[PDB]
């Protein structure tokens, strides 16, 4: 089981990158850490898209 | 008139000369970084050039303009003038350099229109070190 | 509503604007998804708000064999576009080159240099 979260988790990579998610590799990894809690998914839309908001406020 | 704008240009002179020759490998490892932000300091005199350039075409540069325009620059690029020809006299590289330019700092902490460009030369010389 | 379902409703609008063999790998990719279910309905709601040759396309010369399939001749203009994107890219570099510098040559005096706003 060891070996398929790590083919699971590289198969993750691609529909967060074709669908033009604000996600990468490392926010991939702090979100699918935190749903492993059980943490609701549709909160942590907007603390993505405030962080990626706030930087652009700045400029 | 003339001669209080004159000093410019004697203030550029010893800059592009510290820019083409402390660029050297002899000079040392710290004065690689020093002509590499006096050399960004001489394009941002590039750009007041230019726009004023596009001013004097349309007949809207005068004397009067020019001197308003420059005289923020005499702190500026006199300010150059200065460090430049104490780093270069003598032997100064590395450290030697940095106390001296640390030294320049307590020498401007009044003016504001220098003090930055101090802080700013001696942080791009302590990257290096 | 399930999750696999999910995906299957944009392979659907991924066919609708070509590129065929990228929804045919994305159902390669559903059976293995669902015969990490929650990070999926995170990909819905982040689906288009993010930041944004080959000789194997129109060309039947290579291959051991290959299928005879007559003349179509009209994807000879989208091949065209497959360059067009190209040199449409090199001539909006050339307007943001011209564009960055002019804005420096020309502006009011004092704002490209912040050390004369003092």
């Amino acid at each position: 089981n060891l070996n398929a979260v790590r083919e699971t988790m590289d198969v993750l990579l691609e529909i967060s990158r074709i669908l033009n998610t604000g996600l990468d590799m490392e926010t991939l990894s702090i979100c699918v850490r935190l749903c492993e809690q059980g943490i609701n998914p549709e909160a942590l839309s907007s603390v993505i898209k405030e962080l990626r908001k706030a930087t652009e406020a700045l400029k | 008139l003339v001669h209080r704008i004159l000093p410019v240009a004697a203030s550029y002179s010893a800059v592009t000369r510290f820019i083409e020759e402390k660029s050297s490998f002899e000079y040392g490892q710290v004065n690689h970084a020093l002509a590499a932000a006096m050399r960004t300091l001489v394009k941002e005199h590039l750009i007041l050039v230019s726009q004023l350039e596009q001013l004097h075409r349309q007949g809207l540069l005068s004397l009067q303009k020019l001197w308003f325009y420059i005289q923020p620059a005499m702190r500026t690029m006199d300010i150059l003038a200065s460090l430049a020809t104490s780093v270069d006299k003598g032997e100064c590289l590395g450290g030697s350099t940095l106390s001296l330019l640390h030294d320049r700092s307590f020498s401007y902490t009044g003016d504001s229109q220098a003090q930055e460009l101090c802080l700013y030369l001696t942080k791009a010389a302590s990257a290096p070190y | 509503l399930p999750a696999r379902n999910k995906i299957l409703m944009l392979s659907f609008d991924l066919r609708v604007g070509g590129l065929g063999p990228k929804a045919d790998r994305l159902e390669e990719l559903v059976e293995e998804l669902e015969a990490v279910g929650s990070v999926l309905d995170l990909l819905v709601q982040l689906a288009g708000s993010g930041p944004p040759r080959d000789y194997f396309l129109n060309n039947k010369h290579v291959g051991r064999n290959v299928p005879y399939s007559g003349y179509d001749c009209d994807d000879l203009s989208v091949f065209e576009m497959d360059v067009q994107s190209l040199i449409s890219r090199e001539e909006c570099l050339c307007h943001s080159m011209i564009q960055e510098t002019l804005q420096v040559m020309e502006a009011a005096p004092g704002t490209g240099l912040p050390t004369v706003g003092l």
